[PDB]
């Protein structure tokens, strides 16, 4: 809750009032997934015998 | 104008990607592993990252 | 027609791997409704002496048998991998390296010993445990399934008809197949 819009020191910023941010769980994904190219024709991957 | 079905005045070739015929269903043409993509005949690519 | 008749053609299945069903050779026909007398006669002479090689190749080539196209070919009229057993020398002797080892001397790398003389050599079966039968591949394919010339056709009783041509029939149901 800003009071007011003016940019500065005032009496009515004591009633400006503070709410946490949200908890945001940024991690790999589950099994890694996302991490390989998988069914992708463009980048397909080599299991070759040399 | 020019009937390219009449005259042989072709001119989109260039909008081929790729063909793949299977014969009886299952059986891939040419079959036996002969190109360097198994299964169809690729035309062109727009991603070539091999 | 019924004297000189067009070919029944069996569609492979290369799943099943039986034959799907035999339609006529509709697609391999000569044009004749613009011949005359001179060269019809010509073209139903080949139209006969065709199906002259077919029963003549499928007198060479065709296993006898009772059901055509049947829905499990036995193991012994399926061609089978019968190949030679495999020879495998076995590198290393295992009680005079436990002898080695166990004396102190550290083994590393690889008579192939110079510390053994002895070598093994052992024989495998390289076939498969049971004979395979229920499908034959594409090639007995080609052998078996030569295009049935049946000639005066669906005049003979039916049950003698030919059900097996059809791609729905079972033939352990006599009934044709549908969609569930």
């Amino acid at each position: 809750y800003m009071p007011t819009i003016k940019e500065g020191n005032s009496r009515e910023l004591m009633g400006q009032q503070s709410m946490p941010n949200r908890p945001n769980y940024i991690a790999f994904r589950d099994n890694f997934i996302g991490l390989m190219y998988y069914n992708s024709t463009g980048n397909m991957g080599v299991l070759a015998g040399q | 104008g020019s009937i390219p079905y009449l005259d042989g005045t072709f001119y989109l070739n260039h909008t081929f990607k790729k063909v793949a015929i299977t014969f009886d269903s299952s059986v891939s043409w040419p079959g036996n592993d002969r190109l360097l993509t198994p299964n169809e005949f690729e035309i062109k690519r727009s991603v070539d990252g091999e | 027609s019924k004297e000189i008749p067009t070919p029944y053609m069996w569609s492979y299945q290369p799943q099943m791997g039986l034959a799907a069903g035999a339609a006529q050779d509709y697609s391999t026909r000569i044009n004749y409704m613009s011949a005359g007398p001179h060269m019809i006669s010509r073209v139903n002479g080949i139209r006969a002496h065709r199906n002259r090689i077919l029963l003549e190749q499928a007198a060479i080539t065709t296993t006898p048998r009772n059901n055509l196209n049947p829905r499990s070919w036995p193991a012994a009229l399926v061609y089978q991998e019968s190949p030679a057993p495999t020879t495998v020398v076995l590198p290393r002797d295992a009680q005079a390296e436990v002898q080695m080892t166990n004396s102190g001397a550290q083994l590393a790398g690889g008579g192939r010993p110079s510390f053994t003389p002895r070598q093994a050599i052992l024989t495998l079966q390289t076939s498969s445990s049971e004979p395979r039968s229920g499908g034959i591949g594409t090639l007995q394919f080609i052998e078996e399934f030569v295009p049935s010339v049946y000639f005066n056709p669906f005049s003979g009783p039916p049950g003698h008809y030919p059900d097996q041509f059809i791609p729905n029939f079972d033939a352990v149901k006599d009934s044709a197949d549908g969609y569930d």
